[PDB]
């Protein structure tokens, strides 16, 4: 995307650096951030074998998807709504990375900025 | 080399229609440089200074080298076709029948009886091939490996059995 | 796991079959390819009923 | 990729023969009309080739190719992997064309 | 044109050859020479092919002086090779023993050798 | 045969350089030993070296897959020019211009996958969170050491 | 350019032996004088190809390799939430409500 | 394949000469001379042995092609490659 | 061993006093009875070997050797059968008896406790092979065949009964049961520097070791069929087995004394593979193989792990079938166009398809196969070469790539492409032949299900 | 036994072929293999369809079974 | 056999062929336009791609720079 | 005329296939990767009096055997450091320097 573009050729100072995200503290400008909550518990993703990558914060709409897909069985058209109600999950998981990201970049402008102001 | 200046012109005409239809493809217009390609060959067909017939000749041929198709067109059974030697190894030779087990040979009582009228053919008439070679060639050898006709009611020509009981091209 | 192990093996052991009876002298050579045509068939249709087991 | 790729060489398997053993796509064409079926197979074989929507080439072609454009990747394989998807369709042209569409190239006796 | 620029595994085309058009009645007689072998043996090996009689292989003096001459010298990269690779393992054997001394190399699972 | 008929050492004067010739069925003009180096060719003939690929397909050869003769004397390195092995047949690109076009286009594509790795492609994302420690359990990490929490935040 | 009379005749005496040897390689109506010798093909096929197998196969593993232990080796079930299990009848609790986010 | 048959081969061999705008179809016949009887050249020999190729699908040899000077002489050269004796 | 000493020389008797008709029925049947109770032998113990008297015993690496022995002197007898049936009467029966005096030689070489016993034995088989070669050999150069072979052998030996001798004044004994427990080590010096290389030359150019090989090309071209099977089934593994049994006393100055051999047996099989691919004569092609098999062995022993003991032992086995076979293989070719190239007679699987299936079987074993025994060797030796220097991976892998090569060359050139026209007197294969192949692979493959009996006391 | 087509039946004109004597009439030349060629653009040969008109083989009848269908469908949920 | 080769002309067909390859033809137009009805998003899009910048300051926490 | 040694070979060719899909162990996989190797040398090599044939056929072995130097230096490789072929033991130790086993299975896989 652009970003590439902006990072490579222009100036890489006030891009994110995709690995070592994230630089700044969690609560910068934040008042009272809340935790992620995680719906499906430790020991019900060991029971059902979900592989590792799957286990993310999305993981109860998977569970509910596997255990339709099971029961419906031979019926392989079966479970649309569940596979969708994980699709969307994992959806909006990936646009908080996304907000993630650009909070990130906006830091870093601001503290460029914060020093040209303060460099004179 | 052993070919005429004749030869060596219309190998290179030959040669060059032939490249020339890889490249175009299309017979409509193969056939519209097909007669370019044959009035190049005309304008100088009738030239008669000979190092300068040879000089043409040289040119078209580097011409050809540096216009050649790199994947000409190759007739599937020509050398370095796609079938080009594909049925040989169903090709086997005649004097293997004559290890035939009776019992193999009894499943075709006709064939056998019709393939020692030939053996018999050709023991009879070997001596006078031999001989004939012998009366024709002159002292030294051959000089060209062009073989005579028979000259004579009921002689066969000399060396014959090997062209003519020779495989079928499609065997099996 | 009884069908599922027993189906799944019978799968490689009926393809090998019409290797023996050609290897050991015991067919009708009459349609050959017609008879290995039928075992890959056949095959495919035992190893398809561990596919649904796994599929389920 | 192991459905119409098997059907592919089967349908080239299929002119081949009609044409006695002749493989050279020059001397092809034409046969669109004459060999019905084998073009049929060609075509859908040719589609599922190049990622058609929703032919069998589809399912797995463009799920690999939109996670290789949106993945932590080497940029220049990301380009050739695509320039590919491009040739892909290419060769894939040269054959419909030059072995079913014109006209007949192949020899006088049919 | 760019000439053609032959190579060991690219000989160059009979017909771009100068010699090839160049000829003088010493090289067709030349030429007839060779015919001349070539059809006398080819004469000697008719009469052999084609007798009837003939059960057997036509020994050829041709192929009999080839292998003769091929399996005559023998000497079976002298001690530049053996020194080499005896550099390389002996180098790598020490670099490793040194290691296992100190506890350095990981053979945690290794029992087999 | 006979000794008279087999190889020899390396033919000295030029009588003996005709007898060879004879004995190879050669042109005492076309006949030419390898040079007098010791390497142990004695007096076999030098041939030129071309591929048996090189040969007209279309001669009646005595041995058609071999394309030779009988009698024709055979090159020394005639098992590595049949047909199944080394090609000297011209080629219609010249050799040095195909070694350098294709070194060109290997160094080429080397050379442009490190620049593709020190400046990959990705996307504008921040790393994927995962719960638990980041699946400190899970990962295989030891059940008795607490590790460092991870602690991700709604955006 | 063409053939000189020697050659078209050698050519023609030639031809005419290999158009008779051609001839006589067909076969007579007797020959090859041999000596003195769809539901049910599938059913029978069936049988000696699927049914005899699996009894040879399923008595090879339900009486020798099923009775060595690790020999035959299950990914145990998954179990979801609000599965029941068969062995012990215990009921696994479902998941808390989720924030039902839609 | 269909088999082919000496005077199947002879018909086709003078089809493709009677198509050929160099020759008068009348004065065609079996045993008639290109150079000869026909006043070709042999320019138009080598394409008319092209024309063969191209219609029986396999190549002859230059050194066989440049003798075959009259339509009988396509035919029992053609018939002898592929074995046909009928 | 008596009860297989006695009925090997009661063979002589009856070869002698059999009806003048009945020589090569009587030795191939009586013979193969032999060979039958050799089995017997696989009475073996995970701890003790099978200890019989004073004077033999039999373990995991004798056993798979005796009977290979006993199993190849009927094949011998089928081989040879043919050639020499102009032969003088008296005259086939001494070659008979050459033959079974060489297995009496051999069973006692493989059993004998002691080193001196095996070193008399070692040596007594050079007399009857020697005879062999040059007394029923065809060409000329037999006889300097027969003149390197010995002396190539003895300038090692004799050095070896020095070195024997030594030891039993120093030791008190060359027994080797005796030696297990009384083997002390050996310091360097250059005293030791010379009885190691004493103990082991005898030894590596039985193997041959490359460099030390150039007798093993000229015997086998020179040698009648039956010297060939078992110059290059057994013979040639009288030195892997007096190595592995020698090198027990030789630590652990073998660390250090065994570089330059490996490096040579490394180097030298890629050298002796890549001669195999220029090779015209099908026999000379068939000796250099052996070479480059057995360079695989030599460096197995040498290292002297638990897994190279191993393939060592299931080499030398498998690599003695599959030799015998593609030695028989080309004999039957040589027995029609009396000829050894290569390239003489072509395309013989149009003329003879099951001959070609023979060869293409002798082929598939020749390349190590999976899973044939003859890869199950080369894979034990490839693993414990691997852990001895990673490096040796690089020659390991391109000697396969090779061996490839020139397997399928042989079968390619042979049997494949075009006929050759002149040779018209390809019979079709006798019984007799195709018995003779079949009693080699059936064997060879049948060991597949069976591994463990060839793996040698290390398993 | 194989029946020929009369040779008098092939004919350049209407054919590109035509075009190509059109062509090579302006420099002074004559294809005289044309009429060789002429069946490759006559009878059952001539009028092939295009790529795109190829690719699209069997629409007509697949977008109406579609319509049906689609048709269908929307009348088996407004009845429920 | 059964059909009969013919000289520099269009081959005979049979209506068998014709009529299977037409109908497989139809079947896999039938096919996509089917499929491209109800999957349509697998070729456009499943979800919409959030514009990053119309995201607030308030959303992403970013102080304002006077701070 | 050898149609019934024709599919003999296809399924012996299909056999050593499916034992190298089910391989649990690198050494029965490696039987089936040579298999395959073989069955394709005598089916490309079909027409065997074919010169080409016989080269491609060879040609075949010699770039799969360069592979195949990879598959045993995987095999080496985990039998030393993990003491094990079977594909069980290989994931439960997980080694974390499987660079060298890794370079052996691509090259192999190449
Ligand atoms: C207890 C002790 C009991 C004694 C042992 C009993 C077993 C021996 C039985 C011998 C009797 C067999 C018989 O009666 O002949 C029938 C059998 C069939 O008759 P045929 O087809 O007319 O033979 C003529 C040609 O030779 C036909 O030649 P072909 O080319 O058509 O087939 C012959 C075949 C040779 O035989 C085979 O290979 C059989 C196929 C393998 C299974 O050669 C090949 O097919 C080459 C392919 C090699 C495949 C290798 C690929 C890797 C697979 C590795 C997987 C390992 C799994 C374990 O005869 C043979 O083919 C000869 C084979 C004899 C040796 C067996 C080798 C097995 C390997
Ligand atoms: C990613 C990692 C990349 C690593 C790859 C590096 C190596 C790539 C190159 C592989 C070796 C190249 C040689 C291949 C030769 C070959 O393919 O044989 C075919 C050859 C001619 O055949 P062809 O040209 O196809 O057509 C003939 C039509 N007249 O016919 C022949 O001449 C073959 C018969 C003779 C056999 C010669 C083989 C000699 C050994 C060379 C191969 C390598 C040996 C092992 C060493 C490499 C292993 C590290
Ligand atoms: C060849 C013949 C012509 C040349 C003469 C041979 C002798 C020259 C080579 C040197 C041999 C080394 C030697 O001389 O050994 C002497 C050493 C004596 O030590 P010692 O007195 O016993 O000390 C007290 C321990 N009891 O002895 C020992 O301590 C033990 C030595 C064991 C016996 C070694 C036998 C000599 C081996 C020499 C040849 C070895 C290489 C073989 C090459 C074969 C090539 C095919
Ligand atoms: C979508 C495709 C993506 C991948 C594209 C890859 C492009 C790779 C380009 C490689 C080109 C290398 O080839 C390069 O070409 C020129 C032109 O012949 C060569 O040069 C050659 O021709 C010219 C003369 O005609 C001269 O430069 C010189 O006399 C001669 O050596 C270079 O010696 C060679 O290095
Ligand atoms: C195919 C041929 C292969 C040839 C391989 C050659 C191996 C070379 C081995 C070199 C080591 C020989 O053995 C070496 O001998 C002397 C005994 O005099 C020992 O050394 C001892 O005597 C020497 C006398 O010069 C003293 O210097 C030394 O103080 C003393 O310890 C060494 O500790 C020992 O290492
Ligand atoms: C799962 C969905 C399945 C959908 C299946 C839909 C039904 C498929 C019907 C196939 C009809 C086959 O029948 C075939 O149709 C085509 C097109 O009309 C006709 O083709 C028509 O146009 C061509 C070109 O002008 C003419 O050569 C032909 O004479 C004419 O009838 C054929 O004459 C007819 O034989």
């Amino acid at each position: 995307g652009a970003h590439l573009a902006r990072r490579y050729l222009g100036d890489a100072s006030v891009e994110p650096d995709p690995l070592r995200m994230p630089t700044f503290p969690p609560d910068y400008g934040f008042p009272e951030r809340k935790e992620r909550e995680m719906v499906a518990t430790q020991q019900e993703m060991n029971d059902a074998q979900l592989v590792l990558q799957q286990r993310d914060y999305c993981a109860h709409y998977l569970i509910r998807f596997l255990k339709c897909k099971r029961d419906s069985f031979p019926n392989f058209l079966a479970c649309k709504h569940e596979r969708h109600d994980w699709d969307y999950c994992e959806h909006l998981d990936y646009v908080k990375r996304m907000k993630e990201f650009e909070r990130e970049r906006r830091l870093l402008q601001r503290k460029k900025r914060r020093e040209q102001r303060e460099a004179d | 080399a052993y070919l005429t200046h004749q030869q060596k012109v219309l190998r290179l005409y030959k040669r060059a229609l032939r490249h020339l239809e890889s490249w175009c493809i299309h017979r409509d217009k193969y056939r519209y440089f097909a007669c370019l390609l044959r009035a190049r060959f005309d304008e100088h067909k009738n030239e008669k200074d000979m190092v300068k017939a040879t000089q043409l000749l040289r040119e078209a041929e580097e011409e050809f080298w540096h216009g050649q198709h790199p994947q000409p067109y190759i007739f599937p059974e020509s050398p370095g076709g796609t079938s080009y030697e594909r049925y040989e190894c169903y090709k086997v030779p005649e004097w293997c029948l004559d290890d035939w087990h009776p019992s193999e040979k009894a499943m075709y009582p006709d064939y056998f009886a019709k393939r020692e009228q030939w053996k018999k053919l050709r023991r009879e008439s070997w001596e006078r091939e031999v001989k004939q070679l012998q009366e024709e060639t002159p002292v030294g050898g051959p000089r060209t490996e062009a073989l005579p006709p028979a000259r004579k009611q009921g002689d066969l020509p000399p060396l014959w059995w090997h062209i003519v009981t020779r495989p079928r091209e499609r065997p099996m | 796991m009884n069908m599922f192990s027993s189906l799944s093996l019978v799968t490689l052991l009926l393809l090998t079959m019409p290797i023996m009876m050609m290897s050991f002298n015991t067919y009708k050579p009459s349609n050959y390819p017609l008879y290995v045509k039928t075992a890959i068939s056949y095959a495919f249709i035992t190893s398809m009923i561990p596919t649904m087991m796994f599929i389920h | 990729h192991a459905f119409f790729k098997a059907m592919l060489f089967m349908c080239s398997g299929s002119i081949i023969h009609s044409l006695n053993d002749e493989q050279d796509i020059r001397k092809m064409g034409g046969l669109f009309k004459a060999m019905p079926f084998t073009t049929t197979a060609l075509i859908v074989g040719s589609l599922a080739l190049t990622g058609m929507p929703f032919l069998t080439g589809f399912y797995s072609k463009d799920l690999i190719i939109e996670a290789a454009n949106t993945s932590y990747t080497n940029a220049w394989a990301l380009l050739m992997t695509l320039i590919a998807t491009s040739f892909t369709a290419i060769y894939s042209t040269r054959i419909i064309f030059f072995a079913l569409l014109g006209q007949p190239r192949f020899p006088t006796l049919v | 044109f760019p000439k053609y620029e032959a190579s060991r595994l690219s000989s160059l085309p009979t017909t771009l050859d100068p010699a090839e058009y160049d000829i003088s009645s010493e090289t067709r007689k030349a030429q007839a020479e060779r015919l001349a072998i070539r059809s006398r043996l080819k004469r000697e090996y008719q009469l052999q092919y084609y007798d009837p009689s003939r059960r057997g292989v036509i020994e050829d003096p041709a192929l009999v002086r080839w292998t003769y001459a091929r399996s005559a010298n023998i000497y079976p990269f002298g001690i530049g090779p053996l020194v080499f690779w005896y550099y390389v393992f002996k180098t790598d054997r020490d670099r490793k023993e040194k290691l296992i001394q100190e506890g350095k190399l990981d053979r945690t699972f290794n029992i087999s050798y | 045969i006979t000794k008279d008929m087999l190889p020899g050492p390396y033919p000295k004067t030029p009588e003996e350089r005709a007898a060879a010739a004879k004995k190879y069925n050669m042109r005492v003009e076309d006949y030419e030993p390898y040079p007098d180096d010791g390497t142990g060719y004695g007096d076999y003939p030098k041939l030129p070296d071309r591929s048996q690929q090189e040969r007209d397909p279309w001669y009646d050869w005595d041995h058609p897959d071999l394309r030779l003769n009988w009698g024709e004397p055979m090159h020394w390195d005639l098992d590595m020019y049949i047909r199944n092995r080394v090609d000297t047949s011209p080629t219609p690109v010249n050799w040095n211009l195909m070694c350098k076009h294709l070194f060109g286009f290997v160094a080429f594509m080397l050379f442009m996958f490190w620049v593709g790795e020190t400046y990959p492609a990705y996307q504008p994302v921040g790393p994927k969170q995962y719960p638990y420690n980041n699946l400190y359990l899970e990962r295989g990490g030891d059940p008795n050491k607490e590790p460092e929490p991870v602690v991700h935040y709604e955006i | 350019s063409g053939y000189t009379p020697e050659e078209k005749l050698r050519l023609q005496q030639l031809r005419e032996l290999r158009r008779r040897w051609l001839k006589d390689q067909e076969l007579s109506p007797r020959e090859p004088v041999l000596p003195p010798q769809k539901t049910y093909r599938h059913s029978i096929f069936a049988f000696t190809h699927v049914l005899i197998p699996v009894w040879i196969i399923h008595y090879y593993l339900k009486y020798h390799v099923t009775t060595k232990p690790y020999t035959i080796v299950e990914k145990k079930p998954r179990i979801f939430p609000g599965d029941t299990i068969l062995e012990t009848g215990e009921v696994i609790p479902p998941m808390k409500e989720f924030p039902d986010q839609h | 394949a269909p088999p082919l048959t000496l005077e199947g081969i002879k018909d086709r061999v003078l089809y493709v000469l009677k198509l050929y705008d160099k020759i008068d179809p009348e004065k065609l016949s079996v045993n008639s001379h290109f150079m000869k009887d026909l006043g070709l050249d042999s320019l138009d020999q080598v394409e008319i042995i092209m024309a063969m190729e191209d219609e029986f699908g396999f190549e002859i040899p230059d050194i066989d092609a440049e003798k075959l000077m009259c339509p009988q002489e396509i035919v029992d050269y053609i018939a002898d490659k592929k074995d046909v004796y009928e | 061993m008596l009860k297989y000493i006695i009925p090997t020389i009661m063979l002589m008797p009856l070869t002698w006093l059999s009806k003048n008709n009945m020589i090569w029925v009587n030795s191939t049947a009586h013979s193969l009875l032999i060979s039958f109770t050799s089995l017997l032998l696989m009475n073996q113990f995970g701890d003790n070997s099978l200890n019989f008297s004073l004077l033999f015993f039999s373990d995991s690496l004798s056993t798979p050797l005796l009977i290979l022995t006993m199993w190849l002197l009927p094949l011998m007898l089928m081989a040879s059968q043919h050639h020499l049936s102009k032969e003088n009467l008296t005259r086939k029966k001494l070659f008979i008896t050459m033959l079974i005096s060489l297995q009496l030689f051999l069973i006692m070489t493989f059993t004998a406790m002691e080193l001196i016993l095996f070193y008399i034995l070692f040596e007594a088989t050079l007399v009857p092979t020697l005879i062999i070669i040059t007394r029923w050999g065809n060409q000329t150069e037999r006889l300097n065949a027969g003149l390197y072979f010995l002396f190539y052998t003895l300038a090692g030996s004799l050095p070896l009964l020095v070195a024997l001798i030594y030891i039993q004044n120093t030791v008190g004994s060359l027994n080797f049961l005796m030696l297990q427990y009384w083997v002390q080590p050996v310091h360097n010096s250059w005293s030791n520097v010379f009885m190691w290389l004493a103990c082991m030359m005898a030894f590596m150019v039985k193997m041959p070791l490359y460099g030390l090989h150039l007798w093993l090309p000229k015997a086998h071209v020179e040698a009648p069929i039956a010297g060939s099977m078992v110059l290059a089934a057994v013979l040639l593994k009288l030195g892997g087995y007096g190595m592995l049994r020698i090198t027990l006393i030789l630590n652990p100055m073998t660390d250090f004394m065994a570089y330059p051999f490996i490096m040579l047996s490394l180097w030298g099989m890629i050298m002796t593979s890549s001669i195999c691919l220029r090779q015209t004569d099908l026999k000379s092609l068939i000796a250099y193989s052996s070479v480059s098999h057995m360079a695989l062995v030599i460096v197995a022993i040498l290292i002297q792990t638990p897994w190279s003991y191993m393939g060592a032992t299931a080499l030398m086995i498998a690599h003695g079938l599959t030799s015998s076979m593609l030695f028989c293989l080309a004999n039957s070719n040589y027995e029609r166009i009396h000829s050894r190239t290569m390239i003489l007679a072509r395309g013989l699987q149009t003329l003879l398809p099951l001959m070609a299936t023979w060869w293409l079987l002798a082929s598939l074993t020749n390349l190590a196969l999976p899973p044939t025994i003859n890869l199950i060797g080369e894979l034990f030796v490839v693993m414990s070469t691997f852990s001895w220097s990673n490096i040796t991976i690089i020659l390991m892998g391109v000697n396969m790539v090779i061996t490839a090569l020139y397997s399928l060359y042989m079968l390619i050139m042979t049997q494949r492409g075009k006929y050759t026209y002149h040779i018209n007197n390809i019979s079709p294969s006798f019984t007799r032949e195709n018995a003779l192949m079949s009693l080699h692979i059936l064997p060879l493959l049948l060991l597949t299900l069976n591994p463990k009996i060839i793996l040698g006391p290390l398993y | 036994k194989m029946e020929l087509p009369d040779y008098k039946q092939w004919k350049i004109e209407g054919t590109p072929l035509e075009t190509v004597q059109e062509k090579l009439a302006a420099r002074g030349l004559r294809d005289p293999w044309g009429r060789n060629e002429a069946w490759r653009y006559m009878g059952g040969f001539a009028n092939n369809v295009s790529f795109v008109g190829a690719l699209l083989k069997g629409f007509k009848w697949g977008f109406a079974a579609f319509v049906v269908a689609i048709g269908a469908e929307y009348y088996l949920e407004s009845q429920k | 056999a059964h059909i009969e080769p013919r000289y520099r002309q269009f081959p005979q067909l049979t209506r068998s062929q014709v009529i299977q390859a037409e109908f497989f033809s139809a079947t896999m137009w039938f096919w996509i336009l089917w499929r491209f009805w109800h999957d349509s998003d697998a070729v456009l899009g499943h979800f919409p791609y959030p514009d990053p910048s119309q995201w607030t300051d308030e959303e992403l926490g970013i102080p304002p720079d006077d701070e | 005329p050898n149609i019934n040694k024709f599919f003999k070979y296809l399924l012996l060719f299909l056999i050593t296939m499916l034992i190298l899909v089910t391989a649990n162990n690198l050494f029965q996989l490696f039987i089936g990767w040579e298999g395959v190797g073989i069955m394709s040398f005598l089916l490309i090599g079909w027409w065997y009096g074919r010169a080409d044939a016989n080269t491609a056929a060879l040609q075949a072995i010699l770039y799969n055997r360069i592979g195949d130097i990879g598959f045993i230096l995987a095999m080496a490789w985990f039998l030393t450091n993990l003491n094990t072929w079977d594909l069980q033991q290989i994931f439960m130790l997980n080694p974390s320097d499987s660079n060298m086993p890794l370079i052996g299975l691509a090259l192999a896989a190449t």
